[PDB]
């Protein structure tokens, strides 16, 4: 799960790392009162959403007056910021961060992720801060330096010194950088993070390193042992159906297309989506059920898939699981009557009672098909929308 | 075949639990040699007619089991895998989903220095059609045969299984390496096993988005795997930076796309069926 | 360095491990007031010294009245307890621990050390508590169970369960034992301990595990990073000359014999002691100087060795080091005049100016010999005491 | 010889410090190939006419040095050894005393998985009389020769050196494995090196109290070392549970006594001179 910039900075504070003085504000009054507490202007005000590029979207500004702070706060609070990293629907701004402005001498980059390839936590630093780093990697990869945390020893100081020297840092900055490397490395391990991105890690006119921005990603799999990160989840930042599916033990990811896909198993779910697209279809979502395909679960899966009014067909593709291919058919039948599913539903069953169930479906009379194979159920739902 | 055969003796960690009980009941009925199980606190009892022990060492001592199947909840899984490595177990199959990545990061290093093989975690499954089944899969779509299958997906594997069983082709062994980002074993590990398995005549490689394991596998295949390979990558229509079910199913920083993987493989001489309907078909070619 | 039982128990408390309720007391009034605070008797009162076997020495008793507590406190405070683990001179008792008595169902043993052989921290448990464990190892070694902490993973719970089951513990005791194993394992690593010994680790009549006694040994090499353990050092428990030598950068260990040995290097120091003993001598101490053999250091080494009135000769044996074999001779000369060393001093120099220095020594006229070799300087100091 | 020879190129960590400067000045004058040193913050300067770098990797890149000598204070030593292992250094000689035992516990595991040899820590020293000297020792008592010497003691070694140089016998290489309880290399490690060194005709093993490394060495000697061995154990008159200088010099729980070690060796066929005066002498026998 993602955290908000203010939350990352709070965390940074607890680990003694450096960040601008600021306050997350929930009202225009709170925001304007922040200025006074922060000190003399100017001030940076920042919409707190999970996506990046808030600045280019104009959700991050430097003001010189309390009157402007409030303006910005009234403008944004309760509205949705759309950046190049959010869908055109954008994300709700419920907190505005008001922090002291910073005198930037230079902008650096410092980040970490779990590198799948080396199977190590890898920290990367670059003199190329303030820029989409994936690009710095593309264009100029010699300007990106890395170190992998040894899982037997913990992060080591020489590793931060290695990066500091490669960035050409010297004197006190080398020790400051090493300090931040160790602290960020410690938060990563202790808080079971999946990601850290200080972009930009700033060298100030006054000569010190400071985290101007901060992006933290937590490993959701570890939330059981991270109570503090657990309470910081902000659902308003996520598609509500995802939280809905999850609560119901489904995995949902909305897409653009018009054909709803309900499969059991993520790999199948993706192959199914892919095969529908292969046959002129356009997958409206990714929904993976797995085993427990009960009536309610299958009905909840339906509700979720059908909440997207652009869905013009629903392709069910089961294959095994703990439930018998026919109890799955009765579950669909009921979901169709009950939910009053208003679209053609093509079902591809496989396993026990693949036909006692494919029968039950044709025997219902409900607009429920019963495909004869995969490349078939493909063409069939693709058909079932041709011009609608 | 690879990893397991009619002789593999298996114990089960988390054996007296719901999933361990249910899946052991399955493995049992498939003829798999479950010689027992481990559940701290229930040592001394019996479950499914097999002996239940307090520790994996007690179990290994008592049975000589060399493989262990783990159905212990995520929170306690690292402890489980480590107990197993400590007890002498040489093959571990961890079904458990949701194990923290940093735990797998450590367990992977342990498995490697300790000379222990782990398939998983996160719903993998290993089945040698005819001889042994350790997993949650449906073994009546399987047919003792000549195709070797490695997949990051459970259900996508089933499709491939059916297609090879239907073309009569058969399966030497089917390995589900799991859906997590850091698995105990990856493509290259299992590919090498298939290249060296006399019984395996063709390999079906099943990938998906995320990581660069396929790409790495391609390169390995291109220089060490002589047997024919048919590969299929799921998630061409998947959006980026979005987890597609599998903890590992995610395109991070625009890398690890379905097309990249397809490409990489094709560039290593791999029959890449664009539709999972034509896996059986494409095997018919090269084979 | 060693800690006191009360300090180990405090530490145990901070890591949530269980121990009797008690108070370390420095006066008889403090001690008697402890009873009231602890609750209803009886109470265990315990002289706080670093050695073991305090009980057999009668420094640990169970009283039923405040009047007895005070008695015991007046009796011991300010006096020296001599147990079978202290020299006949014993150790000063400055704190008395007053804790609630315990209803012992069974006595177990739980300890840990750095096993040199496996190069791992090893925890050992036995059902044989309340007994000198070195003996349980001798007599009945099958009754001792061990587990080594994996340095790549940290202690793991199965390891505590492994020991609990081997001890035949069951039900809640298994989880309690595992909890204590993990906590003690954590204190060991976090506080850079060299040793832990819960003897006895007690199962109570009421059915719970409790640390009845506790012996902690810290790695002195890590004290720079253990400020809390650093402030707990109790020097009154150590031979004062050791602290004296150490402060002067010498390593001193008093012995019984009469021949003072001043060598540079611990291995040489021990071989020298050994060779003096080989030739009928009886080494009065172990003192290792090393390099920096300045005049003051050599004079301090003298003061320390000569503080033991049973010293009837001093054998100096240098070999290299940063100081020239003759500046070392002038340093001895001065120490002999200045300290007014009243005993024969045999010197064995080696290195630069071994003779310009062996000369300077004979030329002084001071009762300073100048051996011709090792087996020689041996016989010579051994001689220099023959009947004194 | 073993570990080092005229060709070993050496860098020094903690090179611009007092002890690193002083001892490098010595190594230099002995002909030892110090190709440079590492001191964070002083990269780019030169000290003792050699180049000074900010990181060990910078140093290794610049010089091809394969061995490193460490004079970094205890607190920073683990970081130092790990930097060296990371940088590619294959032989590390850590002079530093007072490194926390738990740090050495970790470093030892790292060295072993990483295929790196560390002599030390705590004042070891390695000298191949004639060719190379890395240490703080006095090389003008040394004589290129045929005796191999391993000792947990610095000064006790000197005695043995003189005795073999005096009987003209000579020294192939002299290794001081250090005085800490968990060293990077122990007796068996170095004994094997001597058994395989054509130039080494006789081995002098120098132990002391504490641990069971000698006892373990005895057993190894008794079955793998064919060359003759002369052993001497210091600390027969040492009291128990008392540190005798060396962090490792201590009889814990009545085990690791000077007599036990003597015994063990004698029982493996080792000329155990009871006096360190008769080491040269006893070599004269077997040799
Ligand atoms: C691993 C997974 C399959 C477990 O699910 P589950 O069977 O519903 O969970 P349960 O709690 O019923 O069973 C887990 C068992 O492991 C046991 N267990 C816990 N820690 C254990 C350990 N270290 N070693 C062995 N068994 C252990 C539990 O005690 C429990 O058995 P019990 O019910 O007899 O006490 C599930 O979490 C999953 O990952 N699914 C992915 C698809
Ligand atoms: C290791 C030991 C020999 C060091 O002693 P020392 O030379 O008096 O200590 P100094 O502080 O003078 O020298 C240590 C040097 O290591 C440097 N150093 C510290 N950490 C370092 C690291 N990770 N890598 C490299 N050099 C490092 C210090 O900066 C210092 O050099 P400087 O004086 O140029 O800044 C001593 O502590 C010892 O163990 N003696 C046992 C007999």
């Amino acid at each position: 799960m993602n955290l908000h910039e203010y939350q990352a900075k709070q965390l940074f504070a607890r680990y003694g790392l450096p960040a601008p003085v600021g306050y997350a504000c929930t009202t225009p009054r709170e925001a304007e009162e922040a200025a006074s507490k922060i000190g003399a202007g100017p001030w940076v005000v920042k919409c707190q959403v999970h996506a990046g590029g808030r600045g280019k979207a104009g959700g991050v500004k430097v003001v010189n007056s309390k009157e402007d702070i409030r303006a910005f706060a009234e403008n944004w609070l309760g509205k949705r910021l759309v950046t190049y990293q959010t869908d055109a629907n954008g994300q709700p701004v419920n907190q505005i961060l008001v922090e002291a402005a910073t005198d930037i001498a230079k902008e650096l980059y410092l980040g970490a992720v779990v590198d799948r390839s080396s199977r190590r936590v890898v920290f990367m630093a670059s003199t190329e801060g303030g820029v989409e780093i994936e690009k710095v990697a593309e264009e100029t990869p010699h300007l990106i330096h890395k170190v992998a945390l040894d899982p037997l020893t913990g992060p080591m100081p020489y590793q931060g010194r290695e990066l500091a020297f490669k960035l050409g840092l010297e004197g006190k900055l080398v020790q400051q950088f090493t300090k931040i490397f160790m602290g960020l490395a410690t938060i990563f391990l202790e808080r079971d993070l999946a990601l850290i991105a200080i972009n930009p890690l700033v060298i100030t006119k006054q000569g010190d390193l400071i985290c101007l921005d901060g992006k933290l990603g937590a490993d959701g799999n570890a939330l059981f042992r991270q109570p503090d990160l657990r309470e910081m989840r902000d659902q308003s930042q996520e598609d509500p159906r995802e939280a809905q599916a999850a609560q119901w033990e489904l995995n949902y990811v909305a897409l653009d297309g018009n054909i709803g896909c309900m499969v059991n198993g993520a790999g199948l779910a993706m192959g199914t989506m892919d095969i529908v697209k292969l046959h002129g279809g356009e997958p409206a979502n990714f929904l993976d059920v797995g085993g427990g395909a009960t009536k309610e679960r299958v009905t909840e899966a339906f509700k979720i898939i059908l909440s997207d009014d652009k869905v013009k067909a629903v392709l069910v593709n089961i294959f095994g699981g703990i439930v018998r291919c026919d109890l799955i058919a009765d579950g669909i039948i009921g979901a169709v009557a009950e939910v009053g599913v208003n679209v053609p539903v093509v079902v591809r069953l496989e396993g026990n009672n693949a036909e006692l169930g494919a029968k039950k479906l044709a025997d219902s009379g409900l607009n429920i098909i019963a495909a004869k194979g995969l490349t078939d159920a493909a063409q069939q739902v693709v058909a079932a929308v041709e011009g609608k | 075949s690879i990893l397991i055969d009619k002789n593999t003796k298996v114990i089960c960690q988390g054996f007296t639990g719901s999933q361990g009980t249910f899946h052991s009941e399955q493995a049992i009925a498939y003829g798999t040699k479950m010689v027992g199980g481990v559940t701290p606190g229930k040592g001394g009892t019996t479950h499914l007619g097999l002996p239940v022990f307090n520790t994996v060492r007690e179990a290994v001592a008592a049975t000589g089991a060399t493989a262990s199947v783990i159905y212990v909840p995520a929170p306690f899984c690292k402890d489980s895998i480590l107990e197993a490595i400590d007890a002498g177990i040489k093959l571990i199959i961890t079904i458990t989903e949701g194990i923290p990545t940093l735990d797998m990061l450590t367990v992977k290093v342990k498995l490697d220095e300790a000379g222990v093989r782990m398939i998983g975690p996160n719903c993998p499954g290993v089945i040698t059609p005819g001889e042994c089944k350790i997993g949650i899969q449906p073994g009546h779509i399987h047919k003792p045969g000549k195709v070797g299958i490695v997949s990051r997906s459970g259900t996508l594997t089933y499709e491939a299984v059916k297609q090879t069983t239907d073309y009569g082709f058969g399966q030497s062994t089917c390995v589900g390496i799991g859906g997590d980002p850091i698995p105990g074993s990856n493509f290259i590990d299992i590919l090498e096993m298939f290249e060296k398995d006399p019984q395996t005549e063709a390999i079906v490689m099943i990938g998906e988005i995320g990581g660069s394991a396929e790409e790495e596998a391609a390169a390995y295949i291109k220089e060490h795997v002589t047997k024919p390979v048919v590969g299929y990558i799921a998630g061409v229509t998947a959006p980026k930076g979005k987890r597609m079910g599998h903890a590992g199913a995610i395109i991070a920083g625009g890398k690890g796309t379905a097309d990249e993987k397809f490409a990489a493989l094709e560039a290593a001489g791999v029959k890449t069926v664009r539709s999972l309907a034509d896996i059986g078909e494409a095997l018919k070619t090269v084979l």
